[PDB]
């Protein structure tokens, strides 16, 4: 129990120390990525930690017929978090396509299911500001006696290779090397803020809602307060 | 009142046990269906408000947003008015 | 009334249209409609101030405006 | 609308878990004076306005679902709890721990829920300022937005 | 009596059994006296009440039927028979003054 | 006595229906002229009629100006609501030689 | 019947309204009602700039309109200038029609800062629960 | 194969509407299906996921 909550004390403090260089990483102004630098994106499975948590505004069609939906919950919401193949470049034919993994954010578990919504679903090519995110607590989330049931879309943790093999993409380690969630940069940059996606209280946008500043930087469950309770609780328990 | 009266009223066939055991449990059971119909009309009463509010004042807000875009262009306008004087004076030395 | 939201829009050519007629009707407005032929629809006037904010704050602003106003008066010569 | 609600309660909640700062806690305490004072400590229908009345009755109904019953079922859930621990330890049927505990546990919880909704209770009070609610909430609301460096509304 | 104010006849008073008696049970006039007994209500004993009265009875036969603007001041008659029905701003207008002419304090 | 509690309910109807004006009567004289001034007094309404602009801004002309005793409006509260009998010639050129009081 | 409901519920009251110059747009408009005129653009407050020609000659539009033919009085409402009774009993209205503009002008001059940190909540603070 | 015509059963006509620019956006958008069926030489093989029998020989 005290070795629990040693435990627990030295996660929140580097949950802290995290949060604080997530921080500064995304205090930079965006990157932009428009034209051929799209195409031939600079993030890498090598170069990811320089483009870790950072923002770029990259331009790129989805494809939302084979949206990958990873559970997820949202102000007391069961819905999913809602990754799709972002197309970068691609040959005439559309056989050869090559790209990354784009999070467009929360959508509620109504909605999900594509004959569900009331639109039908741009495509084409939209330039989206997004934060370059490794994706760990999707990848992280599914707990004990759960898996992913791929080659149907049924999705229980973000694993990265399982998702990049889904999207059929060449350029296979790029899409494994991380995924971009779309954030709104307009937003405060602590993770104080307490409004985790760009939504008012009335829902007035429109599904998925994009992550703002605090959302991205959010680990559900695992901030530096929830360990230093849990820390506290369980030095209690022992002594 | 009269026991034997009440005791072989329904057709001359005694259920007043189970009528007497029949308060005590039927006391608690429409607990649930209470709460939740408070809910339901409080629901209904809300949406007849909002009727009433949509009804009435729908109409008004409209007109106040119209008024705001003229009053908009009505300070844009005395500004242009403003210029067009000034290049008045000034007759092509403005531009 | 189950009124949707949809931010203004923004669009290069519909604010294109709309601040042709807010000039339009800023020529026409400014002189007591004296003009022989008056073109002006106040109506998209409200249009122009819901979906260009953009145009609406650079015709707010003084410098912008004064701007505005003498490409306008160069091109009516 | 449910949606509305659900967010408010869910944001009041990551508040609570998180902290609530320093300036955050007297900008609260205010807040709370203002609330427990002009709605809980006085009668809703005497204010002048029918307008007064209706809102600020509205603002005590959700006070009293908000924290005093929901005060109220988390001590007689800890009141329980003690209950069936006195129960299996005593081999009998008892009756102490329902009021004292209760009594502990209410207030125990209702500053709790009272710092968690301290905000969604000031706000129902914005009546306007023609009203006297509307004029002393203004004020607190001037006095808040002073202390955070922000503007509420 | 959609349009008038008591939930019964028998709560308008004396004022209410003039406008029955003055016509036909079938007649649909009494409702539009019944009217006339609610404008004179505290207005029949002051002098330029009366007037205002009769003023109200013109407004609501203008307001329940298309009028013109002399329409209801060129009337030659303004007496009423059992069998006057209010198809006409005319009628409704004659019903609602000897409504309001019957109406005690 | 519960037929002949019946039979009195229905006597009572069947006389309140049909001696209306006798029981209106009646009950007109149990009270003298002073409750009855001040009943009517209470109920006093104007059931919507003349129903104009009722200036609560402080510095509002039409507030000196309905405190006049003298002021004319436009046009008789009976007489908005009644269409137009004479030509819109007549109707302009009435207007254009109308002169404002005071 | 008497109690099948069972309950009402009394306390939820009427939508207040909360519009920033609604009040003022109440009164301009009662007054101008006041005032019995023909032209029904005189409802907006900005009347004299929109539609100048309101007070000189009441050509509103360039013959692209469709009333029908001037047959009857009540047609090109629009199309009739103001006479000497309807600007007398306008600018009887003129300190509310002021009071409105200022309203608008002063709504206007509002822009949504930074500081507004409870734009997201502001539901509460408008009085939509209830 | 387009029987009895091609105007019933025009399967040819589908099948290049589905593999053309129109064709894949569509699909890309996730409201249409994709092409259930293959046209193999001259004969229409439909897929195993389809849940369909194959057509009949054309005796
Ligand atoms: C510790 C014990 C403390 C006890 C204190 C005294 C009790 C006070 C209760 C006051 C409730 C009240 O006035 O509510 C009005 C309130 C009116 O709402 P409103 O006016 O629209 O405004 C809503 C508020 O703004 C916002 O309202 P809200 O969303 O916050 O709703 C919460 C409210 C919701 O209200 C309830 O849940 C009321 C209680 C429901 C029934 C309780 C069990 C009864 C079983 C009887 C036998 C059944 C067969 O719950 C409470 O307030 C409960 C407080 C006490 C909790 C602990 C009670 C334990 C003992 C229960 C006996 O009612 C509701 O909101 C109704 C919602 C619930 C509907 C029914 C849900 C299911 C009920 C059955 C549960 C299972 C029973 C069977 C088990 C086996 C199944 C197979």
């Amino acid at each position: 129990t005290l070795l629990y909550g040693a435990n627990q004390s030295s996660k929140a403090r580097e949950n802290k120390v995290a949060t604080e260089t997530r921080k500064e990483r995304m205090a930079k102004p965006t990157i932009q990525l428009t034209g051929a630098d799209s195409q031939n994106p600079p993030f890498t499975e090598k170069n990811i930690n320089d483009w870790l948590y950072k923002t770029v505004s990259i331009t790129g069609r989805p494809i939302h017929g084979k949206g990958m939906m990873i559970p997820a919950k949202s102000y007391g919401l069961h819905g999913f978090e809602y990754l799709v193949p972002f197309v970068t470049k691609e040959n005439e034919d559309g056989s050869v396509q090559e790209g990354l993994i784009l999070n467009l954010g929360f959508i509620p578990r109504e909605y999900a299911p594509i004959w569900a919504r009331a639109r039908v679903e741009n495509v084409e090519e939209q330039t989206f500001t997004c934060v370059v995110t490794d994706g760990k607590h999707l990848s992280e989330q599914g707990g004990l006696f759960a898996s992913n049931k791929p080659c149907e879309n049924q999705w229980e943790y973000a694993d990265l290779d399982q998702l990049a093999k889904h999207t059929g993409f060449v350029n296979q380690e790029q899409v494994r090397s991380c995924i971009l969630e779309h954030v709104n940069t307009e937003t405060p940059n602590d993770e104080r803020d307490c409004r985790h996606i760009d939504i008012c209280s009335d829902y007035k946008e429109d599904y998925p809602y994009k992550f703002t500043r605090s959302g991205v930087l959010q680990q559900p469950g695992q901030m530096y307060w929830d360990l230093n309770k849990s820390a506290s609780y369980y030095s209690l328990l022992g002594l | 009142r009269n026991r034997y009266w009440w005791y072989r009223s329904l057709y001359d066939d005694y259920v007043a046990r189970e009528a007497k055991l029949a308060f005590g449990i039927a006391a608690f059971i429409w607990l649930p269906h209470y709460y939740w119909g408070i809910h339901l009309n409080r629901a209904f009463e809300v949406n007849f408000s909002h009727r009433n509010y949509a009804h009435e004042w729908g109409p008004r807000r409209n007109r106040l947003a119209h008024s705001l875009e003229f009053e908009q262009f009505d300070m844009i306008l005395e500004n242009w008015q403003d210029l067009e004087d000034e290049y008045a004076q000034r007759g092509d030395g403005m531009l | 009334m189950e009124v949707k939201y949809r931010g203004p829009s923004d669009d290069k050519l519909e604010c294109e249209f709309l601040e042709n007629n807010l000039l339009s009707c800023l020529r026409e407005k400014s002189v007591q409609d004296n003009v022989a032929k008056m073109t002006c629809r106040p109506e998209f006037l409200v249009w122009f101030f819901l979906e260009c904010p953009t145009k609406a704050a650079v015709y707010h602003d003084p410098k912008g405006l004064r701007n505005i106003f003498i490409q306008d008066k160069i091109k009516q010569k | 609308s449910c949606t509305t609600r659900r967010f408010i309660d869910e944001k009041e909640k990551l508040e609570y878990s998180r902290g609530y700062n320093q300036q955050e806690l007297e900008a609260s305490k205010l807040r709370k004076d203002f609330v427990k004072k002009y709605i809980v400590d006085f009668d809703t229908t005497l204010y002048k306005t029918q307008v007064e009345r209706d809102w600020a009755y509205i603002a005590k109904r959700e006070y009293r679902y908000e924290v005093q019953l929901k005060s109220i079922g988390y001590g007689g859930a800890l009141a329980n709890a003690v209950l069936l621990w006195r129960i299996y330890a005593n081999k009998k049927m008892v009756f102490w721990p329902i009021p004292i505990v209760g009594a502990l546990g209410y207030l125990y919880f209702q500053p709790v829920f009272f710092q968690k909704s301290n905000k969604r209770f000031f706000d129902m009070c914005n009546v306007g300022e023609e009203y006297y609610l509307g004029r002393e909430r203004n004020k607190i609301l001037r006095e808040c937005n002073k202390i955070l460096n922000v503007e509420d509304f | 009596m959609a349009q008038t104010a008591h939930q019964n006849r028998y709560q308008g008073g004396l004022c209410y059994a003039q406008c029955n008696e003055l016509f036909s049970f079938w007649n649909p006039s009494i409702q539009q006296c019944w009217k006339g007994c609610d404008f004179g209500v505290g207005r029949v004993n002051d002098p330029e009440g009366r007037i205002e009265a009769q003023q109200m009875c013109k407004r609501w036969a203008a307001e329940l039927y298309w009028t013109y603007k002399g329409e209801l001041d060129t009337i030659k008659d303004l007496r009423v028979h059992a069998d006057m029905y209010p198809t006409t701003p005319q009628n409704v207008y004659r019903a609602c003054l000897a409504g309001v002419r019957r109406q005690k304090f | 006595v519960y037929c002949t509690v019946l039979a009195y309910y229905g006597w009572w109807l069947y006389d309140r229906y049909y001696l209306f004006g006798k029981n209106a009567t009646q009950d007109i004289r149990k009270d003298t002229t002073e409750v009855w001034e001040k009943r009517a007094a209470l109920n006093k309404r104007n059931w919507g009629y003349n129903a104009h602009y009722k200036p609560e801004l402080e510095r509002s002309m039409k507030k000196v100006l309905y405190a006049d005793p003298n002021y004319k409006f436009p046009i008789e509260w009976p007489e908005r609501y009644m269409a137009e009998t004479k030509t819109l010639e007549q109707v302009m050129d009435e207007e254009e030689n109308w002169e404002y009081y005071k | 019947a008497l109690f099948f409901m069972a309950n009402t519920a009394i306390s939820v009251p009427s939508v207040l309204d909360t519009s920033p110059c609604m009040k003022q747009m109440l009164a301009y408009e009662d007054c101008v009602l006041d005032a019995n005129v023909p032209q029904q653009e005189v409802i907006h407050p900005q009347w004299p700039t929109i539609w100048p020609r309101l007070l000189t000659d009441g050509k509103l539009l360039e013959f692209d309109k469709v009333p029908f033919h001037p047959e009857n009085i009540y047609n090109y409402t629009y199309m009739r200038p103001l006479t000497k009774k309807n600007k007398q009993y306008l600018y009887e209205c003129e300190e509310e029609r002021f009071v409105f503009k200022a309203c608008l002008r002063k709504v206007i001059s509002l822009k949504k800062t930074d500081k507004h940190t409870s734009w997201d909540t502001a539901e509460v603070a408008n009085l939509q629960l209830t | 194969l387009d029987y009895p015509d091609t105007d019933d059963t025009d399967d040819t006509e589908t099948f290049k509407d589905y593999k053309s620019f129109t064709g894949r956006r569509m699909v890309d958008t996730g409201i249409v299906d994709p092409l259930w069926y293959d046209i193999r030489e001259g004969k229409k093989v439909y897929y195993d996921w389809a849940g369909v029998n194959q057509p009949m020989e054309d005796i």
